[PDB]
């Protein structure tokens, strides 16, 4: 996915 | 209800650098580990020797200083985007938004917040870097070659006037919250709800400014216009980014930042 999504879905 | 203190605590918890910490260093009271002043080619090299020795060991001075400073600035923005994301997740209501709407708010909001917050680490002569252990002079940045010498100068100009308003961290936390929770960002789906989120944040900011700065009767609309200035600053900064994408070989953009800049 996109990198901003990953930051938002991080623990 | 108590939205302001949750926002202030989220700010205090999530940003390694803030105005209280920055002014300690900029006033000249950091006696133990004082900021190394980077003002020329040679002091930049000493700073790199001491603060990122692994990088100098890898032949990083075999690159132009502009490229090295670019990389340092890049990494700081990447770091701050991460802090801004965690900050936003702690703004009441943000975590309940659609994921795609959360992406939209950060994409368009992070750089307005970065340059707002950049003011805290700036004075008329330079800015703090390397987590407060370095201070790169404004005149050294202007002395670099195009277009690199063109990047920071408008931020200094914004910061000087913004700093003349004498906001503290409690003010800036609400200001940054209002920047992130913006209902007119392009592509938002739940515009109505985000608009109500911003109405609450702006409301508490207004109340806070009235009691925290009771003398400056017009500070609130002044800050509202600073919000518009920042959007203009970012649109102007995006085109400097575009010049680097196209006409700078060894200035690779970090992938997280090209995603941010993809459609502004
Ligand atoms: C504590 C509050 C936050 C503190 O933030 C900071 O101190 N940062 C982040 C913001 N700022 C920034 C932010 C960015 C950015 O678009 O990502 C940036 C860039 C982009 C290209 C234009 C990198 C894709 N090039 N340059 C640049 C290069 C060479 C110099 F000689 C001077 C400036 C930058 N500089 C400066 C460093």
């Amino acid at each position: 996915p996109s990198l901003l999504k990953k930051l938002l879905l991080a623990p | 209800k108590s939205l302001a203190k949750r926002i202030y605590e989220a700010y205090l918890k999530n940003f390694n650098m803030n105005k209280v910490k920055a002014r300690v260093i900029l006033s000249g009271k950091a006696s133990n580990n004082p900021p190394f002043v980077i003002h020329d080619m040679e002091t930049l090299c000493m700073a790199e020797k001491t603060l990122v020795a692994k990088l100098v060991a890898n032949g990083i001075q075999n690159k132009e200083a502009e490229v090295r400073i670019f990389h340092c600035c890049q990494c700081t923005s990447v770091e701050t985007v991460t802090e801004l994301t965690e900050f936003a997740k702690a703004i009441p209501g943000f975590a309940n938004l659609d994921l795609n709407d959360q992406v939209t708010l950060l994409k368009y909001g992070v750089y307005e917040a970065i340059f707002a917050m950049l003011s805290s680490v700036m004075n008329k002569d330079g800015m703090l870097v390397a987590y407060g252990n370095g201070f790169i002079t404004r005149e050294f940045l202007k002395s670099l070659r195009k277009p690199f010498c063109d990047i920071m100068e408008p931020k200094f100009d914004f910061a000087m006037k913004f700093n003349a308003l004498e906001l503290d961290d409690s003010d800036i936390s609400l200001f940054v919250a209002a920047i992130i929770c913006c209902g007119d960002r392009p592509g938002l789906l739940n515009v109505g709800h985000i608009e109500k989120m911003q109405e609450g944040i702006v409301h508490v900011l207004r109340l806070h400014l009235q009691s925290n700065h009771p003398d400056d009767i017009f500070l609130f609309p002044k800050l509202l216009q600073k919000m518009a200035d920042l959007r203009q600053l970012v649109t102007e900064h995006a085109q400097l980014v575009q010049i680097i994408k196209k006409t700078e070989s060894d200035a690779a953009l970090h992938p997280l930042l090209q995603e941010i800049y993809r459609d502004m």
